[PDB]
């Protein structure tokens, strides 16, 4: 007869803005997550957090995606040779890669990371695949709306059997970036001096709202101010894990003040009690147009994208849609996003379609849903006649990417 | 015309399913009868095994990687009852 | 009822005097097919069980009243 | 002296039995406990396999069946020399489909 | 022999695509060593492992003839992919 | 005057007793079962009637 899966020792690469996650098919979790950002010296790169935090003089930190799409070249360069020479550790020519790909990315870049992977690493096979489909697939589903909320973007992605509907795609730039900007306005408006851990010597405890007491480091070599913005925004990225929380309901300020406070340490020592404005933050979220300084009330939350996005398919698949509603990004896990978001579209959805979220409320499964869906597909043995081989490649040139990974 | 432009004018030799009227539809799994199609290869249903550990409650049978059968598990709030039943 | 696994006794030391050692409950382990269970029995228990000869790995039966 | 019985009723008002073995040697011999072997090894047939039946023989090793008791001592007899050629290596038959291959039956 | 239960006096049952609940049980494995290895010790002596490889193989349904790798028994080399079974065109 | 030794006998008694009874509510923790045998696994039958 037959058997169940086939695995072929395939690697699985998923290339964020935030962070590298890769590893070995076949495996439920990834090997390695490291950030994505990496210093540069002009050009020498330095990657991964142990070299990446050491101070260094002239170091600029860069990333090498804009816009969920390789912009440099060079530095995704760098990144793969990186992954596979201290984290892999083996030779590219003996595993196939799959690669994760965003939704939106133009031909042209296909094309180019296709020639990249066949003529310089020399791997024997390779196929792209989209964020979303292995979203759906990493959670038993070939039809679905993906919600993935990431660093750049909020975007809300229609998949039917196993192919994203383009054209239902509605992107929105709300995502943790913006939220690590109002922290950085709440803090300035707080009168709150952010020093990243780097710069400190030694620190001693204080009382809350009092002065820090701390010593800076005399021996530090001057720093661009790049990589000071990056340091600084790995502090906000640790304040909005912790602190932040959205609203169960619509934001009200005499409610959310009634509400207990927490308690966040900055890395210098100084530490305060937040209180409404922890929830007033995330949520710009949903309601943008309450939000201060921001361009104009055209832009929509994310329960009226995952509206715009349905209503913009066929009418067909809407139910399948709103019926398997599955979560996704690292900007998702703030506390209580999931449960305001399916008040919100309960509240939306028409009754007569019934609506139902996937829960996915894990680190790992809201983080890497992606990899883990590419680790599926690799590990079907009915997948392995659709790698793109070596010698298509050489017969029919980068070309075929578009043929065969739609 | 009492159903307005939207009356069924049938066509020779073509055949139609039936729209859910009574009870919205549902997914093949996570879905029973009382709301959509019950594929009994998803149904957890009660079980009991030769070694004497009793009634494990409810449970399908899955072949996983490597051809092994496993046997899934479903939480019930009676499996205090299901045990010692 | 079920197999015998422990035939353990508890200890208290004295009974508020002039002393030994005092056992004060004897730990009976029974597993049959559903489960495992301990029972601490009244001590008087002890001169019985030895009258059967019961050892660990036996099957015994014990009434309630 | 073990002291069968003591019961005293104070405390809510109860009524109990405490047991003084005294002697200190006394208490063992009166509590032994156990820790026996929950199930023995499975013996399995050399020869052709199957559950083992009867025991062992005067020497060696059990058996299931009269062949097999047969090429059983047909074996040892290569091997009584304290030297040799491997006496049990696929020796006379033992029962050789392999849906999974077999050892020589020489466990003794 | 073995026994499953679906009651008409309780008359009720549960589905579900991948769990029904955070609360569900792990699912139960397979294993031969569960009563310890002395029980078993005479059953896994008496037999020897048939041999792996790690092993080119073709056919999966593709047309530029590439070979993957895989593990299967050495004893079967020569054989056909079965996957390739499923590769049905649309007419 | 040996009744204040019985009483604080049997509170002690009724403590230990009782964090016992933790013990064993503690052990009753964890996931019970784990795995199965062989021949449940791969007998095919699973019949009801």
């Amino acid at each position: 007869g037959v058997y169940g899966g086939d695995e072929v020792g395939a690697l699985v690469f998923d290339i964020g803005s935030y962070t590298v996650r890769a590893g070995y098919a076949g495996e439920d979790c990834p090997k390695v997550d490291f950030p994505t950002a990496i210093g540069m010296v002009v050009p020498t790169y330095y990657i991964d957090t142990n070299a990446l935090r050491v101070p260094r003089e002239n170091m600029e930190a860069i990333s090498p995606l804009k816009n969920g799409m390789v912009e440099d070249w060079d530095s995704f360069q760098a990144i793969l040779d990186h992954t596979y020479k201290m984290h892999v550790k083996s030779e590219a020519s003996l595993h196939p890669v799959l690669m994760s790909e965003a939704p939106w990315n133009t031909r042209a870049k296909r094309e180019k990371l296709t020639e990249l992977m066949f003529e310089h690493y020399n791997i024997p096979a390779f196929f792209l695949c989209k964020t979303a489909v292995l979203t759906a697939f990493a959670n038993g589903r070939s039809t679905g709306l993906i919600l993935d909320s990431g660093a750049t973007h909020t975007t809300a992605i229609p998949v039917h059997d196993g192919y994203v509907l383009q054209q239902g795609i509605v992107k929105s730039p709300l995502a943790g970036d913006f939220i690590t900007m109002q922290c950085r306005e709440l803090f300035q408006e707080m009168n709150i001096e952010l020093v990243p851990p780097y710069m400190i010597a030694s620190k001693e405890a204080v009382r809350e709202g009092s002065p820090a007491n701390w010593k800076r480091k005399e021996k530090l070599p001057q720093v661009t101010r790049s990589w000071h913005n990056y340091m600084c925004n790995c502090v906000i990225q640790d304040f909005q894990a912790s602190v932040l929380q959205v609203s169960d309901s619509t934001y009200d300020e005499q409610v959310a003040a009634q509400m207990p406070t927490v308690h966040y340490e900055f890395p210098n020592g100084y530490n305060c009690d937040f209180g409404a404005e922890r929830l007033k933050i995330p949520e710009g979220l949903f309601d943008p147009s309450n939000v201060k300084g921001l361009s104009g009330n055209t832009m929509l939350g994310v329960s009226h994208v995952v509206t715009t996005s349905v209503g913009m398919c066929d009418i067909d698949i809407r139910p399948g849609l709103y019926g398997s509603v599955i979560v996704a990004g690292g900007n998702t896990l703030i506390q209580s996003f999931t449960d305001r978001l399916n008040r919100e579209l309960s509240q939306k959805t028409p009754p007569s379609m019934r609506l139902k979220l996937i829960a996915n409320n894990t680190t790992v499964e809201r983080r890497f849903s992606s990899w883990i869906g590419g680790s599926i597909l690799a590990s079907l043995g009915t997948f392995q006649q659709m790698w793109i081989s070596k010698q298509e490649y050489e017969e029919g040139g980068k070309q075929c990417v578009e043929r065969k990974c739609p | 015309d009492p159903d307005g432009p939207f009356a069924f004018r049938r066509k020779a030799g073509c055949q139609y399913y039936a729209p859910h009227l009574d009870q919205t539809g549902n997914w093949p799994w996570t879905s029973p009868k009382d709301g959509g199609l019950g594929d009994v290869r998803y149904r957890y249903c009660l079980t009991t095994l030769t070694v004497p550990q009793r009634c494990i409650g409810f449970a399908r049978r899955r072949v996983g990687r490597g051809g092994r059968v496993l046997l899934d598990r479903a939480h019930s709030d009676y499996d205090s009852v299901f045990h010692h039943l | 009822e079920g197999e015998v696994t422990e035939l353990t006794p508890c200890e208290t030391e004295n009974p508020m005097g002039g002393y030994g050692k005092t056992i004060s409950h004897v730990i009976i382990g029974l597993k049959t097919a559903k489960g495992t269970k301990q029972l601490k029995l009244d001590p008087s228990i002890f001169e019985s069980l030895q009258k059967e000869r019961v050892e660990a790995g036996d099957v015994i039966y014990i009434e309630a009243n | 002296p073990i002291i069968t019985y003591h019961s005293v009723t104070v405390p809510a008002r109860c009524s109990r039995t405490f047991i003084t073995f005294s002697d200190d040697a006394t208490f063992e011999e009166w509590f032994p406990q156990g820790r026996p072997p929950k199930v023995p090894v499975r013996e399995v047939c050399p020869v052709t396999h199957r559950p083992a039946l009867y025991r062992d023989p005067v020497t060696d090793i059990p058996y299931a069946t009269a062949r097999a008791f047969k090429i059983i001592r047909e074996a040892y007899k290569k091997y009584i020399t304290a030297h040799g050629l491997p006496p049990t290596a696929s020796a006379l038959g033992p029962g050789p489909p392999p849906p999974e291959p077999l050892p020589g039956s020489g466990p003794r | 022999t073995l026994t499953f239960k679906r009651p008409e006096g309780m008359h009720r049952e549960v589905y579900a695509l991948l769990y029904s609940d955070k609360k569900d049980a792990p699912p139960l494995l397979p294993s031969d060593t569960g009563q310890g290895y002395r029980t078993v010790k005479a059953k896994l002596g008496s037999k020897k492992v048939r041999p792996w490889k790690w092993m080119p193989f073709t056919n999966p349904a593709r047309k530029d003839g590439a070979m993957f790798f895989h593990w299967r028994r050495a004893a079967e080399e020569g054989k056909d992919y079965p996957f390739a079974r499923f590769n049905k065109t649309v007419q | 005057a040996v009744m204040t030794a019985v009483r604080a006998w049997e509170f002690w008694n009724l403590k230990t007793l009782q964090e016992r009874e933790a013990r064993l509510r503690l052990e009753q923790e964890e996931a019970e079962l784990l795995t199965y045998t062989r021949e449940d696994a791969y007998s095919m039958e699973y019949v009801y009637e």
